[PDB]
């Protein structure tokens, strides 16, 4: 039972010399809870952030395999963030703690600087998602 | 860095 058919719609464009991160919704989620569902949240951070102020996070929606957030974040790090990547950590919250790895992905600021990234990203592993950046057009 | 990963609901 490892059907990683879940997809996430993540958008990251450069505007006002800042990063416009917009998370739409997710579809085809797989149950990672005893109740037979999954309630993950959207987490994004632009390393290196030792100030802990570039770390953005939203709360989970509810019991559904197709949750929509529609959250829009806009921030940017120092000029030396071009070689850095926007790390998105998608985890399934379990009320008291976390213990379900849904998937992780990242977007390079250097690539995003010359072209905005918007599409459906597949469920990749920690290293797979932080070292790569392959979005699916789906349109 | 604090407990942000496990900081949502009680
Ligand atoms: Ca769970
Ligand atoms: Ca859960």
């Amino acid at each position: 039972h490892t059907e990683k058919r879940g997809r996430i719609y993540l958008k990251a464009e450069v505007t006002d010399e800042k990063l416009h991160v917009t998370v739409r919704d997710a579809k085809n989620l797989i149950p990672m809870d005893p109740n037979g569902l999954s309630d993950p949240y959207v987490k994004l951070k632009l390393i290196p952030d030792p100030k802990n102020e570039s770390k953005q996070k939203t709360k989970t929606i509810r019991s559904t395999l197709n949750p929509q957030w529609n959250e829009s974040f806009t921030f940017k790090l120092k000029p030396s963030d071009k070689d850095r990547r926007l790390s998105v950590e998608i985890w399934d919250w379990d009320r008291t703690t976390r213990n379900d790895f849904m998937g992780s992905l990242s977007f390079g600021v250097s690539e995003l600087m010359k072209m905005p990234a918007s599409g459906w990203y597949k469920l990749l592993n920690q290293e797979e998602g932080e070292y790569y950046n392959v979005p699916i057009p789906e349109g | 860095d604090q407990s942000d990963f496990e900081g949502f609901s009680y």
